[PDB]
């Protein structure tokens, strides 16, 4: 199965760590927890942001242009990214916006962190049709000494 | 393409403060981070401070926590490092850098993975 994982501010605004005004180590922990030992597919901007492979996961970069780092696997299409994951129970698509958009039609599961922040930005998580998705897990957390904003972990499965 | 230009280096006594500035020749986008590394004679370059351009979030090298403050102004397209309670071991050439690498990773990223670099500004802190 194919899953998308993402952190969303109000109105589905998303973006690179450098652009977003939150700092949520608990959410990054949740990201790691749910992606570890699974292949991750990302776009080139996301790859440029992290600066090095996410450890303990197969790192696949989707880009129409040739690769510029042999530490990871580079692919040129959606079909090609999926083949590069091989026979695994779950492929994790980790963004950003355009990549989420490209994989959503193939996905059956969404891991969304709803962050209580109003953010000015032009990138959004794709406009999934909520009624077509069933919420199977929800978990709310207050901001604290470590986490700048309140946030809610959600898992949805396609109906 | 983007050029970084440092300023504000000089010689001060131990205990004094000094403010460094870095100007970018073109406007940075929200996806950038900008920051300082320093390098003393005979030593490896080390991370000092970084700020995310969009978020304005910051991270500091362990030897300067509490003493240095990094800030940036989006309109002026400039970043500043206010350095306080300077110690002799703070002596180094200070280099401004910018990159799309997440600000939070700058304290461990090999520095040559950041590709926009200024030419450095010398800071010298004396005991005498
Ligand atoms: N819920 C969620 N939050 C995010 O911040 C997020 N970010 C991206 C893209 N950007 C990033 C930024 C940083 C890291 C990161 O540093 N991951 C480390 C975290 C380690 C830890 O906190 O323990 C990792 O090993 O996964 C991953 C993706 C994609 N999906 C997300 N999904």
């Amino acid at each position: 199965m194919i899953s998308l994982i993402a952190a969303l501010a109000v109105d589905r605004v998303i973006g690179m760590e450098n652009a977003m005004p939150w700092n949520l180590p608990a959410d990054l922990a949740w990201f790691k927890r749910n992606t570890l030992n699974k292949p991750v597919i990302m776009g080139r901007h996301t790859w440029e942001s992290i600066g090095r492979p996410l450890p303990g996961r197969k790192n696949i970069i989707l880009s129409s242009q040739p690769g510029t780092d042999d530490r990871v696997t580079w692919v040129k299409s959606v079909d090609e990214a999926i083949a590069a994951c091989g026979d695994v129970p779950e492929i994790m698509v980790i963004g950003g916006g355009r990549v989420y958009e490209q994989f959503l039609p193939k996905a059956q599961k969404l891991y969304l962190t709803h962050i209580d922040a109003e953010v000015e930005g032009d990138t959004h998580f794709p406009d999934y049709e909520p009624d077509d998705w069933e919420s199977v897990f929800s978990e709310f957390h207050d901001a604290d000494a470590q986490n700048s904003h309140s946030y809610c972990f959600e898992i949805l499965e396609r109906r | 393409q983007v050029q970084l230009q440092e300023s504000g280096g000089g010689l001060v006594q131990a205990g004094a403060s000094l403010r460094l500035s870095c100007a970018a020749s073109e406007r940075l986008t929200v996806d950038y981070a900008i920051g300082w590394f320093r390098q003393a004679p005979g030593k490896e370059r080390e991370f000092v401070a970084a700020i995310s351009w969009g978020g304005g979030l910051t991270v500091y090298g362990e030897s300067v926590e509490g003493r240095f403050t990094i800030s940036r102004d989006i309109a002026k397209n400039t970043m500043n490092l206010q350095m306080n309670v300077l110690r002799p071991e703070d002596t180094a050439n200070y280099y401004c850098a910018a990159s799309r690498i997440s600000y939070a990773v700058w304290n461990t990223i090999p520095y040559n993975k950041l590709t926009l670099w200024g030419r450095g500004t010398q800071v010298t802190v004396s005991s005498h």
